[PDB]
């Protein structure tokens, strides 16, 4: 439990370059039902 | 992972304003590995930031700018966890 | 990881067979 989490850490900056494009939608979508996918420490630092 | 070690709680789970940045804190790295998830469900936008603390903690918010009752979702490693979903409503300019 | 790392991928999304089981 250090390491497999992490793992699918890379596997969602590929994932995007294999899609490539992008996704969103919004408007016709009155509840903004949108989500936070946050990986263990973010860019900036903390401990 | 560890949904029941996840630490949950906030001035801003509770209840916020409208139009005023609602924070909270949801702690879980030392339960152990797992990424984090969450719906967050509102009836207006929603702007996600995350703020560093002096303890190293971490603390989210977000602002919204529909006044009534919002609600934000929770999720730890993709599993509701207890309680869920987080019923959180915005009320009125603190006034 | 468990359960989630696949169905974890919010994205609402799933042509193919859901394997599982």
């Amino acid at each position: 439990k250090k390491k497999i989490t992490i793992h699918d850490r890379k596997e969602f900056a590929k994932f995007e370059e294999e899609r490539a494009r992008a996704k969103w939608d919004t408007a016709n979508n009155p509840l903004y039902k949108e989500a936070t996918s946050t990986f263990t420490n973010i860019t900036y630092r903390g401990t | 992972g560890g949904a029941h070690k996840v630490r949950a709680g906030g001035p801003g789970l509770e209840r916020a304003e409208a139009g005023v940045p609602a924070e909270f804190s949801i702690w879980t790295r030392e339960a152990g590995a797992g990424g984090l998830a969450i719906a967050v469900e509102g009836p207006s936008k929603a702007e996600i930031s995350f703020e560093d603390r002096k303890d190293g903690s971490c603390g989210v918010a977000y602002v919204v700018q529909e006044p009534g009752d919002y609600e934000v979702s929770v999720k730890f490693n993709e599993e509701h966890i207890p309680d869920s979903p987080f019923v959180v409503p915005v009320a009125s300019p603190s006034g | 990881w468990k359960v989630g790392f696949f169905k974890r991928n919010r994205p609402p999304l799933e042509e193919d067979d859901e394997e599982g089981e």
